């Protein structure tokens, strides 16, 4: 089945991907026909089981595996307030997500209202309303 | 693809905004209603008009080795306009009109390319989840 190769293959990606932002906590994805599953200790689990982090770790796997999938290469990103929520788990993830993986994109653009992400960012600039106009700062 | 820089003129909540982009992680941070959400729009109205999601938009990106910018200008009319840096100046790579630019477009960096592998949004995590 074509259809099943393909799953297979974004399965793969999102894999390895995941099992990177997790530390090997889970060892792979699963897409079922359209469903993800994940493992952990050898089991397919539901992603209800998925802690805060972990669900920002897991969508963003996914999106870049069909990042890879379909341009066989990551140039650029936007990631355009993709996980406006954020508690602490949430920040320490996408924190870790940022230094340790997307620092290897050559250029990435990261929408968020965290002021906290910018220890984590090559460039930095704050944008306000200031007297009804957007107001741009450079911090980095 | 790499953008360099967008310069964004009474659209929203932006008056006269000029916002460059450079290699890394380049992070914009903002409250709601501060304009970083109408800064994206105005990038992908600069890249894909028309499209449905005076004010002026230029923006100046790279592809394949190639420095394309891309000048906008909604006035009642419009004017469009796309070209390419070649040695010192600007060249128009196409009919400096929409239906020109925008079947340019699709075939640089035609539009699905664009969002299902770099533009991330709420509504596809969202989607997966």
């Amino acid at each position: 089945l074509a259809r099943e190769a393909a799953l297979s293959k974004i399965g793969e990606l999102a894999s390895e991907i995941f099992a990177e932002f997790t530390e090997g906590k889970y060892s792979e994805v699963v897409v079922r026909a359209v469903r993800l599953f994940v493992v952990w200790e050898g089991k397919e689990r539901p992603l209800t089981f998925l802690r805060g982090g972990e669900r920002i770790a897991l969508g963003l796997a996914f999106r870049l595996a069909m990042s890879l999938y379909l341009a066989g290469e990551i140039s650029l990103l936007i990631l355009d307030e993709p996980t406006p929520y954020l508690d602490e788990e949430r920040r320490r993830k996408l924190i870790t997500i940022m230094e340790r993986y997307l620092k290897k994109i050559p250029q990435v653009i990261l929408v968020s209202h965290d002021e906290e992400l910018k220890d984590a960012a090559d460039h930095v600039i704050r944008i306000s309303l200031e007297n009804g106009s957007s107001k741009v700062e450079v911090v980095s | 693809m790499k953008l360099e820089r967008v310069t964004v003129k009474n659209f929203r909540s932006h008056s006269d905004t000029v916002v460059e982009f450079k290699e890394g992680i380049n992070l914009i941070i903002g409250q709601n209603g501060s304009g970083k959400s109408s800064l994206l729009d105005a990038i992908l109205v600069g890249l894909y008009w028309p499209l449905r999601i005076d004010t002026y938009i230029d923006l100046i990106f790279e592809k394949d080795g190639t420095k394309y910018r891309i000048t906008r200008r909604f006035l009642s009319g419009e004017i469009h306009a796309m070209k390419r840096l070649v040695g010192n100046e600007w060249k128009h790579v196409t009919e400096p009109s929409s239906k020109a630019i925008s079947a340019f477009m699709e075939k640089l960096i035609p539009y699905n390319i664009f969002l299902n592998a770099i533009y991330i949004r709420q509504g596809q995590i969202d989607a997966i989840l």
